[PDB]
């Protein structure tokens, strides 16, 4: 299959390149049907073979991209299905590919609902009259707040990103439903962490323990709320659940040009001075409040259950 | 006592623009804000600048502010005495569109060459240059003559008298080179300066539209 | 004097604070020749509008010195007592100063130093005698509490920096800059970390002035202070106030910066003078800060800005701060000219 | 109309002399990777479809390197063609030569082999064909500037340039450099004519990329004295207009000199030309594998690390390079299979593949190529450049700005 | 509703206890059950208040209510006693808020009625609920505080200063359990206003024997430096490990916590809900306004409270704590932590 | 919490220029919160009233705490009424400011000694009623009136000189007391 392996390269190329889709269910969707076509288009007898082969794919696909953790998780995802369709059939080298290919359907539609899913909880958390702050721009956080500014009224303030101002599209957008939001630096975290009464915020990564591999700014957010005693509430689906611990990792944040942090026309200054431009940082666990998924909210502490439950512990290392 | 006012009128004054005195309406200028003292050079009659301005020069004890002979304008002199007042800057001008090498921000002036003095093209230094890397050029612009000059640029016009029609002689000088020149560009005001019969016709149309305002 | 005009919609927490644009001036409908606003005051406070004179001690030092020219244009009126004269004349000018920009605690400290003196002028002694004296006694206060304080601070902190240390600064602070440019030329060896923030970008000052002193130092973001933090062994700050209770009314992004670091256990150090310390109280940056101009948080990013109109939207609210304040059990200790103390010390001073 | 590209894989100029005698000026290692290979990854990355490489020096060796790297396998996009010649003298004898095979159809871009930039050209590409299909057949060339500030070290006085372009829309009237000359001169047609939005600007670099046009060819097919692109633009401007695209969030640089080669370096590894790094392996190969970790420092498989050697600043280690006990490297890159001994200072120093440092040694601010050697007590001070297999003698100290090569004339003799 | 809400109380139901919801029905309750109308009365009136007590009462009055059901023909039982009781549950709710042991046990309920096929008789469906109803409160309620009474047991020593607060059905029971085993020890009983209900433990502890003390919940700070152990009572255990109890629970853990001393929490496993919740905005409960009125004095200061349309009477009910002031948690499974109610749940 | 002439001046005289919300919690014993809220209610500060129970499950939104005292003690502590002491607790936890508006005639040499004629203990009349029953000879009641507020619970003391930090209140003492007459 030359045009499995020209759109492998091609998703590889614009993953190490610039990434591919910009939200990440696109880009979890992209990959499962990735995985689905190569399950396809693709000759074996065994389900080692199979496997096997997936996990080099898998593997391939993390080495383009190491910060991108949610094709990781798609792969990981689908060598468990394998596995307990392996194990449900002999505890099969003729009849286990469709079945597969079901499983993965069940899993694409349900990737698709989880937006619904995480947004039907808004009014469980969210009272009247509350002060909620946000940092960044996400989609998933978006919509919880957005369902529930139809019956509920809250006050919203979305604090920028400094590299990347992002957050000025989510205020931009809040304020054209009529949510009474305000906008600000990150500077002024601590300065305003004092009238406020919760905080929500979206994340990119869920490590095993419980943390977030969030954008730069989200831990000393956190650090603030632990300090004046506020509730963290973090939404985001299942597949931004990595099998992964904080620290036996290297390559943890992603570094991009300079140009964002000092631009090029400053000067001579440029040779001597060394500049860093993280996108991500880290969070514990000990700082997180709540976890709202798609199957309900979870406290930090019940994480370990669900890395079981989903992942395979020999498909940890991939 | 902040600026002190001068006018030179060396009839041209004496041209009834609008069926009003041409002078009248410079002196109008200068009125409205403060301004209890106005100093003209009108023949006696009347009821080069450099000679005129330094002929009055142990009258004059604080900064000045020049203006032409007849110069209709609705402007608000704020908008020029901001750049003398917040940059200290040493010389203030106003002028009106139809090089000048005005720079980025649209405020310092850097260049100030004459058609008349460049031989084929137009020379730039290097310096110059490497501290302002963009050189936003006007042409087309013109001339209002009126610039907020501090006292010791008169101190040094006086120490030598080698200088007439500061306008071409004194403003170049000042901006080739510490010195701070601004200027400030309408893009949308009348002044208009009855010099030839063309501006003279339109300053007498365009009258009634500011008279209303005025009285 | 007319009042300045306020510009777009405050937030709702933040609604008894002004909130003014920089793009309007108040000396629109004012006199060119100013008549009842001193031509001194009038530069000042244009000055202060668009952000020309934004240092701490420098917009203090403007201030005295305009003071000083004030002093010397003026000429007490007849049969008029001149301890008085002075005060009534310069009532105004602080309003004008005030509509112009909030006045810091410096100046404020600076304002009642200088209406105590002309309170102590005496009666018998003419105009050119009492002049004069005030004229002298302003310099030598400049002198005692801005340049030798500043000396006396960093000879004290020479001895906290030592070799092999990591410094993070904040912000633009000339004492800061002082302090590193005498320790490196005494011969510690250091670097420095500029952690800076938007919209001012002011930290690039402290960069550029450390590069021309030949210290390497590193610049990167406020948002990444927890990532360079871990290698950090010292953090340096400047105080823009010092109030009763023990609390630094720094810049907005102080309090942050030092609780990280107390969560990263890193000593921090504030470096203030004892001209800065004001016998008022505040407890938060909500019942007392300064809102800046708004339409400095828009920013270019790709190719459309998206706040370019952000008026448009009604329950669209854009809050600029500036100072805020920080728990005096975040500060370890504060370097002042008088010894180090603590940060359960300033009523100390005070009295 | 796919995008295609022509790609001069041959500078006729020699700035490198004498290390250009031994190893094309293309192929020469900038942190253990060729400078063309950045050159393809960025055509491959910005939407080319189709490259024509052209070489006269040293060709042979161009070629077979290119067989081997990923450009010409079957599973790439952009399909790469290597045309060699021996006639070839100047940029415009190859201009020419294209218009004679009749290669390029629609708009191309002229880029030399030693172009680093990770420019995206969709924009500038649109803009010259809307440009284009207002007024049919006027604008002819569009020059792709980077700004920057005059103090910056990556602008060199051998190119650097300034410019009289209009604001109103961006067209270039005057074009000239500035190597050696103090005060510059500008024709008064710019005001003659038009141009009321006229200004000079000085905050440029010139990367050297331009999206060219097929009328380019015949224009050069036309005037046989024109030898070079910067004579192109000056004759087209005596008498067709040229344009501009400015680009403020992207890097581009040229290749042009010792000092120029450098600049890019200590760029590339402190991750100027993201995505483009040392991390990233945008070679596919398997001998340049890295890590990247804190303050830059780059290590490959089997660095051999000894004990008590500090780490400080943006390094970048090779696979199968050794470093001994209580060393110094720093903003220094090692090439593979080089060997260090002990208490060995490296400050601002390039080695290339196969070097060996003896123990005692301090070398500051110069390159050491390919199978370089040096003894014990041998101090080398900025720019002392070293060639192929030299080999210097213990106990010497070399000047500064020293050049030591294998050839009699090229430098001073080893 | 009746009166004036709070702002931040807005999203909540504020009822009276003199405004009875039976005024618009008719004496034979027609469209009501009349066990289900007369059992929300008494949630209403106030008769039924402990948390075990109304979830047995619902579930007799439910069992009452299956045995003169009839099955209507053209239609199965298995869905038509479903959609029939949803309306019961309405009533009982608009009555007075149903709590988290009501909440399982209908749930529970309705999942043992979907699982009557109708291939079955009616007769041995009515009998197989009411049986299925009888073995689960025996099993859940009366079998599961045996358990918890032998194991908390060996966490009470003699000489323990043990302290509780309100009323519960289970603190009491495990008190006088561990007193006639051989344990001798003191119990201090706190209370709150305006329920003061901790005056039933202390009568219950007064007749068992126990040595009691008594006082009010301000002055809690003052009596736990000699308190060695702090026995407490919730009514559900959120899926975050958090506890949902009454309102005065959450400061007494803190300041327990404050002077160092342990806390414990006992609950069956039957109240393990599912839901989370981060504090006592989102969801609590308003009981009558009028209850905070009191005879201090000579004269009452709250008479007429709603003439001041400024001020706001608050009443709030429940509370939510959370983990990091729960040390222990006793169930009939064994002793787990507060940071387990996930897996207990599994 | 509690009735303070001093905190009900010091809220009605922003009132008339400011607008908030004023949470008082009664006293259980001696309910005398219900007058302080009447008497800010009778000015429209939108008031409102509740248990003591309910400082901690409540204070979450809240900003601000600005409570009394009946006098303040060496070291920075202070008398106040009961469940005061939970108040400042759960100021603590949630990093709330606590301000204390004192005068001056309320400071106290005395030092935190053992502390057991601290307390102001009552009849049991008022926690529990003598109407009870045949309880009341085998259970003991206890109603303190007061507690101890330890001074680190405490971040600001408003006096009729200015605000001030409970670290600073011994130079107000040595300069109001002589040490001499601490014992008297």
């Amino acid at each position: 299959g030359s045009e499995l392996s020209e759109r492998i390269e091609s998703f590889v190329e614009t993953l190490k390149r610039g990434g591919g889709p910009r939200s990440s269910e696109e880009m979890a969707r992209e990959t499962l049907g990735l995985l689905r076509q190569i399950i396809t288009d693709h000759r074996w007898s065994n389900a080692g073979e199979l496997m096997e082969l997936i996990r080099r794919e898998g593997r391939r696909m993390t080495a383009a991209q190491p910060s991108e953790t949610t094709v990781g998780n798609m792969v990981r995802r689908v060598l468990k299905i394998i596995r307990e369709e392996y194990g449900r059939l002999h505890g099969h080298y003729a009849q286990l590919q469709s079945n597969i290919i079901e499983a993965i359907n069940e899993l694409l539609v349900e990737l698709e609902g989880t937006m619904e899913n995480i947004a039907a909880q808004a009014l469980e958390h969210i009272h009247s009259n509350e002060v909620i702050m946000t940092i960044g721009f996400s989609r998933t956080v978006e919509a919880f707040l957005k369902e529930a500014a139809r019956k509920r009224k809250f006050h919203v303030i979305v604090a920028e990103c400094a590299p990347f101002c992002q957050g000025h599209e989510m205020a931009v957008n809040l304020s054209k439903a009529g949510i009474e939001t305000t906008v600000m630096t990150d500077a002024a975290i601590f300065a305003v962490m004092s009238r406020v009464n919760k905080v929500i915020i979206g994340t990119k990564t869920i490590l095993a323990n419980g943390a977030l591999r969030a954008v730069t700014g989200t831990h000393t957010l956190a650090l603030a709320a632990k300090h004046h005693s506020t509730p963290l509430i973090v939404c985001a689906p299942m597949f931004k659940l990595s099998p992964q611990f904080p620290n036996e990792e290297d390559s943890f944040h992603k570094f991009v040009a300079p140009e964002e942090v000092l631009p090029f026309t400053e000067g001579d200054i440029l040779e001597k001075v060394s500049v860093h431009c993280p996108v991500f940082d880290y969070v514990p666990p000990e700082l997180i409040t709540l976890f709202i998924s798609n199957i309900g909210g979870n406290a930090p502490s019940y994480i370990y259950r669900l890395m079981s439950e989903l992942y395979h512990p020999d498909d940890h290392v991939l | 006592m902040e600026f002190q006012a001068v006018v030179m009128a060396v009839p041209k004054p004496l041209l009834p623009v609008g069926n009003k005195p041409l002078i009248w309406y410079p002196l109008n200028l200068l009125e409205r804000v403060g301004f209890e003292e106005v100093i003209v050079v009108t023949t006696r009659d009347v009821q080069g600048t450099a000679d005129s301005l330094r002929y009055i020069y142990p009258k004059l004890k604080t900064d000045v502010l020049v203006l032409s002979c007849d110069l209709i304008t609705d402007v608000a002199l704020h908008e020029v005495v901001d750049l003398f007042r917040a940059y200290d800057a040493s010389l203030a001008m106003l002028m009106r569109k139809g090089f000048i090498g005005v720079d980025s921000t649209g405020k310092r002036l850097l260049f100030m060459a004459n058609e008349a003095d460049l031989d084929e093209e137009l020379v730039i230094k290097g310096s110059i240059l490497q501290k302002h890397p963009r050189i936003r050029f006007h042409t087309g612009l013109v001339d209002a003559h009126l610039y907020c000059l501090k006292k010791y640029i008169v101190d040094f016009l006086m120490e030598n008298g080698s200088i007439t029609s500061i306008r071409s002689e004194l403003i170049p000088y000042l901006v080739r080179k510490q010195v701070r020149c601004y200027v400030h560009i309408m893009k949308e005001g009348l002044c208009s300066r009855v010099s030839t019969l063309g501006l003279y016709m339109e300053a007498n149309r365009q009258v009634p539209k500011l008279l209303s305002a005025l009285c | 004097v007319p009042t300045r005009k306020d510009y777009g919609s405050k937030v709702s927490l933040f609604s008894h604070l002004p909130q003014y644009s920089r793009q309007n001036s108040l000396t629109q409908f004012m006199s060119i020749p100013s008549s009842v606003i001193h031509p001194a005051m009038v530069r000042l406070g244009l000055q202060y509008s668009q952000g020309l004179v934004s240092g701490s001690n420098a917009r203090c030092i403007a201030l005295l010195r305009a003071l000083q020219q004030v002093i010397q244009d003026y000429t007490t009126p007849p049969n008029e007592e001149l301890s008085r004269d002075l005060v009534n004349k310069l009532k105004p000018y602080m309003s004008f100063l005030t509509q112009c920009r909030p006045l810091s605690a410096s100046m404020h400290n600076a304002i009642k130093f200088l209406n105590k003196e002309i309170t102590s002028v005496g009666s018998s002694k003419r105009e050119e005698e009492a002049k004069s004296e005030l004229r002298a006694a302003i310099d030598r206060y400049v002198q005692e509490k801005i340049v030798l304080a500043a000396q006396a601070i960093s000879r004290f902190a020479y001895q906290k920096i030592s070799n092999g240390d990591v410094i993070l600064v904040y912000g633009c602070s000339s004492l800061v800059s002082r302090i590193l440019q005498e320790a490196w030329t005494e011969g510690r060896r250091f670097r420095v970390v500029v952690v800076d923030s938007r919209p001012w970008l002011e930290g690039r000052h402290t960069l550029r002035s450390l590069v021309h002193a030949g210290v390497p130092a590193s610049y990167l973001l406020i948002p990444a202070a927890s990532y360079v933090l871990p290698e950090v062994s010292k953090v340096l700050l400047g105080a823009h106030a010092l109030l009763a209770n023990g609390s630094v009314m720094s810049r907005v992004g102080t309090a942050q910066l030092a609780l990280v670091a107390r969560a990263h256990n890193v000593p921090v150090l504030v470096c203030c003078e004892t001209y800065k310390f004001c016998e008022r109280v505040q407890t938060d940056a909500f019942v007392s800060n300064e809102l800046d101009d708004p339409d400095d948080l828009q920013c270019k990013r790709g190719e459309h800005v998206a706040l370019a109109n952000w008026q448009n939207h009604a329950s669209l609210r854009l809050l600029n701060l500036v100072y805020d304040v920080t728990p005096p059990e975040l500060v370890d200790l504060v370097i002042t000219e008088l010894g180090m103390i603590p940060c359960s010390s300033v009523p100390v001073v005070l009295r | 109309p796919p995008l295609q590209a022509v790609l001069v894989a041959d500078s006729f100029d020699r700035r490198f002399f004498p290390i250009s005698k031994d190893q094309p000026r293309v192929l020469l290692p900038l942190a253990n990777v060729a400078l063309i290979d950045y050159t393809l990854e960025f055509l491959t990355a910005t939407g080319v479809q189709e490259t024509f490489v052209f070489c006269c020096w040293k060709a042979a060796q161009i070629k077979e390197h290119l067989l081997k790297s990923k450009w010409c396998r079957p599973t790439s996009l952009n399909v790469v063609r290597i045309i060699t010649s021996e006639l070839y003298r100047s940029l415009g004898d190859v201009l020419r030569d294209v218009d004679a095979k009749a290669l390029v159809r629609s708009d191309f871009l002229l880029v030399y082999g030693d172009v680093i930039s990770n420019i995206n050209i969709t924009r500038a590409l649109e803009e010259h064909r809307l440009r284009r299909k207002l007024e049919k057949n006027v604008s002819v060339m569009t020059m792709i500037f980077k700004e920057s500030s005059p103090s910056h070290p990556t602008r060199c006085h051998e190119d650097n340039v300034v410019v009289a372009v209009d604001s109103t829309t961006n067209r270039v009237l005057h074009f000239q450099k500035t190597q050696g000359l103090r005060r510059f001169a500008f024709p008064l047609s710019l005001f003659q004519g038009s141009s009321d939005g006229v200004e000079v600007r000085y905050d440029l670099l010139d990367c050297h990329i331009s999206i060219c046009s097929p009328q380019v060819a015949q224009l050069f097919t036309d005037n046989f004295d024109y030898q070079t692109r910067d004579d192109f633009v000056r004759g087209l401007l005596v008498n067709n207009q040229i344009h501009m695209h400015v680009t403020a969030k992207e890097y581009g640089a040229r290749v042009s000199n010792l000092h120029m080669y450098s600049a890019v370096c200590a760029d590339v590894i402190r991750r100027w030309v993201y995505p483009l790094t040392p991390e990233a392996n945008f070679t596919d190969s398997t001998t340049q594998s890295c890590t990247h970790s804190r303050h830059n420092i780059y290590r490959g498989p089997e660095v051999s690390l000894g004990h008590g050697s500090i780490l400080e600043e943006n390094v970048l280690l090779g696979s199968g390079t050794v470093i001994g006990s209580n060393c110094f490297i720093t903003n220094s890159v090692i090439g593979p299979g080089c060997h260090i001994g002990d208490n060995v200072v490296l400050d601002q120093t390039y080695l290339w593949q196969g070097v060996r440092v003896a123990a005692g040694a301090q070398i500051h601010q110069s390159l050491l190529c390919d199978n370089a050697e040096v003894k014990e007590r041998v101090t080398l001070k900025p720019r002392s450049v070293l060639t192929s297999q030299v080999v210097v003698g213990p106990n010497i100290t070399l000047p500064e700005g020293s050049v030591i090569s294998l050839h009699p004339p090229d430098a001073e003799e080893d």
